[PDB]
């Protein structure tokens, strides 16, 4: 029926939108070279923001770069949810109904982007070509000589971020529907996460990657010869989430393990856990051959994506792959036909269980004593390592006979094999530190809340009232990749101290994986603490990376229930509305990957902030505001048209944050909208006071910029602080009343209605 | 305690590369700044660096922005020290107009101590490219992206060298 | 019809052919930068094949490099199509016949990838959404942890070029059938090229890019105004190509200039020549707005791939942005609406011509004695010049008086302005160069003949006996940009010498414009002296490089309208022939994008070697075949299906050469083919020979390799080679009847087929 | 002359860079050498480099490969110089199993001299990185992907060096 502005967008359709995100947030580039490798009339050097051949200074490279990321990741889930899409329709019909979950809007991203409003899966069709064609055009910029300006670059960056949230949801609504994932429960099944919860008594096949389609076929084979008592399979990275989501919805326990994030990818295999391994497309370590064949541990490639320099077995007979896969020279084989694979990896795990038996990397007692007594501390190790461990002190203090060392750097380390190849000794570091860390490998047991799919129409409507009666402070995202800069438990101490807080805290990907592997004093994780819903206090895990798209799509549902606006083509009305009235901080604290660039990019086109980890730098580009410039803290009120002052939050679209106190202490800030109450405004007072005091010291020194009310205080020290307002700032006061007569530079008036746009303006 | 010694890199941002300088011209450095902002971090929490962060400071009277969860070290003490995030600290710095944590302008010269390199070495890229502060590193860690900096030490040579800077100022 | 064993190839497909290729022809991998720089979890020191902290290693990381440079070249050239292919359609419709000239096999890619032969422009739609679907498959390969093998990321690279040839096609088959090209025209109007055939008192406008969509607007609007002769529309990169042969079907002489290549634009910038400046998609410098502004040049952008940040004003009257523009509140402006593009820059320039008198960048004689003098021979300049020139010896010569160094510098420099960023004196040493050759730019004035587009049906029945045979030495395809390394005239040189020797030689890109850019004593060029049929010492040229894949398909039309092979969906067969039977070598002297990686690597996936200029080594991967060992050079009969030996020839499928004469010595050695006769042979060794002897000055040494019978040598020098044969390595030769008793390794026969494929024996 | 006081460069391939070597050093390991092989490119036709490069291959009797257009300037020399393609004597380097020009087998340590700086640099990158073959770059620019090479010199400078090479060999 009614349609926005802007269906199917371009480069120039969101130019304005985007343009006017970046007049108040202003785009840093933090170059992570001074040179340009791109053409052969380079490498160029840019340093002191010189230019190219090309005439391309070095922010345009930054740009382009972070540009450049920013497809790689919308083309990875575009095509991912192209396969799977493909191979859905072909096993299930192209007539079959989507079937999400109790919903008004079933693809808001879809909505929002195409305008369209998908019935069946076939209606997908279109809308992947479409997204595909695009991303065509943007892979064209990335040629030389194809932008001038940075900010062109910018902009291009925010459509492909877009268009990735396209791709994940299609891709999502896709395995859902077909597949029987869980269709928005809160009451989700829990399945054990962790390296110690696979026993090693049993033949194991470990599965690695981001698809599923191989992975249904093992399962079913698995289930059909009634193996799933015998055999253990166990998944890494977000496979594990699709393979435990997998007809999932009746809540019967799942038989299928996860292993953990990439970071456990090598560890495992050094241990000798996995008994066969199986690849599917992406976040597979390059090297996985290489240190499985030392272990006899074959590898199977099952996508056209990744052949891994494997001989392609896919027209042949299963017999003859096991007998040369178990005796013979392949350590492994192309497997592109998924009944085959199927069959195939559950034999060859069996017949190769009582084979490589016994055959581990852990070095012996004995040996690691010798290990740890050959270093002589030349510091190299400790250069490449990513995370800048401090190993030679820990060598050190093992050469003593002090084994406690390794154990506590096991956990910071992320099994990356970096400072083994610097090490004159070859010294297998890695495995000294597993060796050491073994027990704790042991203990490492935790529970998480397989993925749930999207927030339902009825939760976001329990949960308005909430957030409008100031009992919810606002909304956290825990999302990402598992690159800490600290470890893995820093995401759980940020989700337990906003829980605790009555937060609504929403995790996806290997954030909830790696949240989920704490278990508390009284023997229970935060998944077992708090329910799954969509409520204040409650934490729900949406499912793997391409779930993400729910969340963000929850903020556009919020615009289409309450406010009743258009979803179709109306990408600047709803990214408007979501960034001026909506509370939701998104937070990845170990994002390395493009993909994590697409999204969070994608985000901040939708108008919400993130902040990520001290990694994050490396991605060449942040979004940051200026707060002392008082110009650029003005809307118009979409009732008269006038200038309208706004508090300055958010004060960033996408930050880096260095330790988990400052992440906290952020995240509750940026919390914060200018359309906000007296109710919501106050409770987000209290706990930004209250963390700022608690992880700083000193309370924030930028809290008399959000008093509009004498509502806007919090209630326990509501007189201390209406003092210092009347002594340190000179504001006029009435203590009769306790009530702020003169002072705040912008009256609170809840009928206000901000906006960016001034088309929508009586 | 030399520290113009191990100028070791596993990774090079370029050509241009920072100044491996000795404890002397350190202090020369940070006595002659027209306005210098002591920039720290929350690998300053460890007691040694804690009480050499506060002596430099407090010696030439210097302001602290305690970026990260710093602040809480610098409460009991008495160096004037502000709060402010490291990537948005290497925002403002390129921007002249900056009025500061005082009001009384943009600063000149910044001292670092007690970052992790990919951090402080991504935010120093834009601060060194796109404007003219100065960055001088005591850091135990040799980072490129500074002006000028100190060498790869050890955390013994790292205090004796802080403590001569000390005695130096 | 019948089909082939390859219905639109994935990665998986063409894996098989791929290793074939790879298991003679080996990648050598010569990596730009030793760290990975991808993800955060870097940057990761590769130095020493160590592996990054995901585990892929140095080979890996070049490997992906360079395959993310092929599909970024691919996919600009399949964006170029699916714009051009959806303008066209918004215009004449979707079901317009396809008329590429007088042939049968219309689109030779399209058959011979996808198996499909369009007959309606619409036809095309699904071809490109075939592409489009291949290009977001690949490039998901770019993501960390998504690919660990280099060889898999070379064969996903081939297939990405052949995917790049696709796209090229339906680009060139579209604007050809649509605006009314030239169809396989042997007598394609000639066409002024050059700095000096523009004039300066009349308006100017300049079009910079690849899309000619806006640029036709313009035109019409010029020629139903009567405006072709008040003023003056010059465009330099594959646009002034697509512009000239617009509208040129009836062989009358156009009025539209070509300026230069991509290494004049900044130069043009420079001179003050332009009066408006509208840039299009690709090959567009980063800094036009900046200089335009400096000397006062209005810059419009009529694209959405290119906007230079520039305000978008497509909703606004013409009228207002041309006096914003007038009155200097704007640099430059962008400009979606074709209709209105077309009425705008017309009327900005003629309005901007009177407002600009005098302005330019060329320092008057007094401020290049004061520049000259005022540089104190640092040596900043030839560190930081990428052509590697001794610049501050040839402003020292200048401070004595002598300019002819900066003038001879003038040819080899690529206009760049690098230098002009490091020098503490800011000395303009690109307008001092140009001020010392203003001389010879006053002189540059050369003809080209318009793109011809593809060949038509007679001329490859005529030629494909003289191809496959060998009476004809072989053909040259001269394509690339203009990243020469030492100036533009050894293009000119290996296209003259090899055109006087019998030789096949097609042009297009960048090269075509600066071969016809010398002329010979009595002043004419290269085109204008030999004639643009399909024939022996005749020069072809083909236009923009979206027509590169014209040539390209003129190989696969002669391994199919001779041989009588079939097209659909036989990429491994075509590509196995023309590897094994037609001598065809491609040379790139100055390849510097994406672009000229992707068709390298296309043309390499069809069995057709490349010699590219040594910047080309920055690409990171060749393909280098072992010439000392024997097991490399085995293939099988189509007719017993038996192990056969052949003659290590060609020895690459791309390198690098340092100087022409090397590529000349190359490209003569390289268009061998195991399944020349006789005649073919002599002829082909006479030429290497000769070539080898005029160039590296000594006879080569493994010729000897190439020789199966007494008729395989020269007439001219047979008992002289008898008796070389016979003193060095003593082979058994009858002196009575001239004839080879024994010492050959591989025997002649007529009637032998080779095949690397096993299963076509 | 001292070839070891100017190491300026454009661009850097990594941390790794050539060590900066002097006339005496170069004798020695040319002298040393065991195998070695004196690759030269189009550039030796210089009037005096061409001169500088026949004696430094008749003082050791070092083979010369000559890449490009270099052939013809050893015709009639009375040297044992062959003709091979840069990028194919790069290649084949790698290989240890080669033959090799002479017949005999592959090299330990090449001589670099009349090269273009970016095209021996490249060549130079996979031979650095993916075999054990040493490289003595004795050119006038300063080769980073070299083992040992001469700094950036002046013509007469460089003419100096490589003389007092030859009167040291
Ligand atoms: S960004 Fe990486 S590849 Fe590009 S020049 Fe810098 S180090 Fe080399
Ligand atoms: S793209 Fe531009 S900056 Fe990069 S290498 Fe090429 S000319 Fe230099
Ligand atoms: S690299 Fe090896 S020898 Fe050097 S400090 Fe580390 S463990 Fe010890
Ligand atoms: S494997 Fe662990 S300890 Fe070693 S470099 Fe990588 S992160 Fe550091
Ligand atoms: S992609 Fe691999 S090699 Fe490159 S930076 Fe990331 S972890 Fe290192
Ligand atoms: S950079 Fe400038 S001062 Fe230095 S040599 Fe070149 S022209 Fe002369
Ligand atoms: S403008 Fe010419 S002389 Fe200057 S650096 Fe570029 S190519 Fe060299």
């Amino acid at each position: 029926g009614p349609m926005g502005p802007t269906p199917f967008p371009t480069a120039a359709t969101v130019r304005d939108w985007s343009f006017t995100l970046f007049d108040r947030y202003e785009p840093v580039y933090t170059p992570m070279c001074d040179q340009c490798c791109y053409c052969t009339f380079g490498p160029c050097n840019l340093e002191g923001n010189r230019r190219g051949a090309c005439g391309l200074d070095m922010k345009g490279q930054a740009a382009r770069e972070f540009f450049l990321r920013c497809i790689t990741g919308c083309a990875c889930h575009s095509a991912h949810g192209r396969h799977l899409l493909d191979h859905i329709i072909s096993i299930f019909g192209e007539d079959m109904p989507i079937n999400m979950g109790a919903s008004n809007v079933i693809a808001p991203n879809i909505q929002l982007i195409t305008g369209r409003q998908p019935k069946t899966l076939g209606d997908l069709k279109p809308i992947m070509e479409y997204v595909e064609e695009e991303l065509g055009q943007l892979l064209a910029t990335v040629h030389a000589g194809q932008e001038g300006a940075a900010i062109d670059y910018d902009n291009k960056a925010m459509l492909a971020g877009i268009l990735d949230h396209v791709g994940m949801e299609v891709s999502d609504i896709a395995q859902v529907t077909a597949l029987g994932f869980p269709k928005s429960d809160p009451e989700a099944p829990l399945v054990e996460v962790g390296m110690g919860t696979l026993d090693a008594s049993k033949p194991v096949i470990i599965a690695i990657g981001h698809n599923v389609a191989g992975v249904t076929y093992i399962m079913d084979y698995m289930e059909d010869n009634n193996l799933t008592d015998k055999m253990e399979i166990g998944g890494l990275c977000c496979t594990a989430f699709d393979m435990t989501r997998y007809k999932r919805e009746d809540r019967k326990p799942p038989y299928a393990k996860i292993v953990g994030t990439i970071s456990k990818e090598l560890k495992v295999v050094r241990s000798g856990i996995p008994d066969v391994i199986v690849i599917d497309e992406q976040c597979v370590r390059a090297d996985l051959v290489e240190e499985g064949k030392k272990l006899k541990i074959p590898v199977i490639a099952s996508n056209e994506k990744v052949m891994y320099g494997l001989p392609d077995r896919t027209n042949d007979d299963v017999d003859a792959i096991i007998e040369d896969i178990k005796t013979g020279k392949i350590p492994g084989c192309v497997m592109l036909d998924y009944e085959k694979l199927g069959e195939l990896v559950p034999r060859l795990a069996m017949e190769m269980a009582p084979l490589r038996e016994g055959i581990s990397a852990i070095p012996s007692d004995e040996e690691m004593a010798s290990l740890v007594a050959k270093c002589v501390a030349c510091g190299e190790c400790a250069l490449a390592c990513p995370e800048e461990l401090d190993i030679p002190d820990a060598i050190q203090a093992a050469k003593e006979g002090d084994f406690t060392a390794l154990d506590f750097l096991h956990d910071l380390c992320v099994g990356c094999r970096r400072c083994e190849q610097v090490c004159n000794k070859e010294i297998p570091i890695l495995s000294v530190i597993d060796k050491a860390a073994q027990k704790a490998i042991a203990e490492e047991k935790g529970l998480v809340r397989a993925g749930r799919g999207q927030v339902s129409d009825a939760e976001i409507r329990a949960e308005g009232l909430n957030l409008v009666m100031g009992t919810t402070p606002g909304v956290i995202a825990i999302i990402g990749c598992a690159n800490y800069p600290a470890g893995s438990k820093d995401v759980y101490r940020i989700a337990e101290e906003f829980l605790n807080r009555n937060y609504i805290v929403a995790v996806s990907g290997c954030s909830a994986m790696d949240i989920g592997m704490y278990k508390d004093a009284d023997g229970k994780t935060l998944y077992e603490r708090f329910p799954g819903r969509f409520e204040r206090g409650n934490i729900l895990n949406t499912g793997s990376c391409v779930s993400n798209s729910h969340i963000s799509g929850t903020c556009h549902k919020v615009a289409a229930i309450f406010a009743g606006r258009n979803l179709s083509g109306n990408l600047a009305e709803i990214a408007d509305y979501t960034l001026n009235r909506v509370g939701a901080v998104g937070l990845a604290w170990g994002a390395y990957s493009q993909k994590a660039a697409a999204i969070g990019t994608g985000c901040n086109m939708y108008g919400i902030p993130a902040v990520l980890g001290p990694h994050s730098g490396k991605y060449r580009r942040a979004l940051i505001a200026k707060t002392y410039d008082e110009n650029k803290w003005k809307v118009y009120d979409s009732r008269n048209g006038s200038e309208l002052d706004i508090p300055p939050s958010p004060e960033f679209l996408i930050t880096t944050a260095e330790t988990w106190q400052e992440a906290c202490v952020l995240l509750a800030k940026n919390c914060i909208r200018p359309s906000d109450n007296n109710m919501g405004r106050s409770i987000k007072l209290t706990h930004w006071i209250e963390l700022s005091e608690k992880y700083l010291g000193v309370l924030p020194e930028d809290w008399w910029k959000f008093v509009r009310h004498e509502a806007d205080l919090p209630l326990s020290r509501r007189e201390e602080l209406l003092k210092k307002l009347e002594t340190e700032h000179g504001w006029e006061i009435d203590w009769k009343k306790k009530k702020i007569i003169s002072g705040p530079k912008i009256k609170f008036d809840v009928s206000s209605q901000p906006t960016n746009l001034k088309r929508l303006c009586k | 305690v030399d520290t113009t010694k191990n100028t070791k890199l596993f990774t090079s941002y370029g050509v241009k590369t920072s100044k491996a300088i000795t404890t002397e011209v350190a202090a020369k450095l940070i006595s002659k700044a027209k306005r210098p902002l002591f920039v720290v971090g929350t690998g300053v929490l460890d007691p040694e660096l804690l009480d050499r962060a506060v002596k430099i400071a407090k010696a030439k009277n210097i302001p602290i922005a305690a970026t990260g969860s710093s602040m809480p070290g610098f409460v009991d003490k008495d160096v004037n020290a502000k709060y402010i995030n490291l990537h948005q600290l290497g925002f403002y710095l390129t921007d002249p107009d900056w009025p500061g944590l005082d009001g009384n302008g943009n600063y000149d010269t910044i001292i670092l101590l007690g970052h992790k390199k990919y951090y402080i070495n991504q935010v120093l890229s834009a601060v060194k490219n796109f404007s003219d502060v100065k960055s001088i590193s005591i850091d135990r860690n040799y980072i490129q992206n500074a002006t000028m900096s100190f060498g790869n030490l050890s955390k013994a040579d790292h205090i004796a060298a802080l403590d001569e800077v000390i005695d130096l100022l």
